[PDB]
This record gives structure tokens, sequence and C-alpha cells, in this order.
């Protein structure tokens, strides 16, 4: 019986770490979302500047 | 009247660059087209002077 809770114990840990990926997935989405303001800012600076 | 006229350029550069909405260019024009009658009045005061 011991031996079987340990099991079990395992596998949920080890299904937290896949979920913190999707979570890690979700974070770089927000970066590149301000990337792309940025950028569009810039491009919208850059021909006045000629 | 130079310096009303380089403002109107900006400002519509930007507009064009999407900055700003129809309503600034529209005040810049206003402004632009103020000065023009001024313009032409100091002259015709001068003229009336001499």
């Amino acid at each position: 019986e011991k031996a079987k809770t340990a099991l079990a114990s395992s596998v949920r840990q080890t299904h937290q770490l896949m979920i913190n990926s999707k979570q890690l997935q979700a974070n770089i989405e927000v970066q590149k979302i301000a990337l792309a303001k940025a950028q569009s800012d810039y491009n919208r600076r850059v021909p006045l500047g000629n | 009247k130079e310096a009303i006229y380089r403002q109107l350029d900006q400002t519509t550069q930007r507009f064009n660059v999407g900055l700003v909405a129809i309503t600034d260019v529209q005040n810049a024009r206003a402004q632009y087209d103020t000065v023009l009658a001024n313009e032409l009045t100091a002259r015709n005061n001068l003229d009336n002077a001499v």
C-alpha cells in the first residue's frame, strides 16, 4: 500500500510540471504582444523622421 | 506662417502614420488658414500706409 501511494504522488507531481509548461507558454504570448506593440509604434514614428 | 505650415505638415504626416485623429488635422488646417488671412491683411496695411 505504501508503494502504491508513492506511485500516485509521483504521477501527480509530473502532471503538475506538464501544466507549468503551458503557463510559461502563455507568458511568452504576453511578451510577444508587447513586442508587437513596440514595433508598430516605431514603424509608425519612422517616416515622420525622414 | 512658415512655422504654422511646418506644424501642419507634421500633424498630417502623423495622422497618415496613424497616431492622431481627423480632428487634429482639421484644427491644424484652421490654424494655417488663419495665418493666411493675417498675412494678406499685413500687405494691405503696408500698401495703405505707402
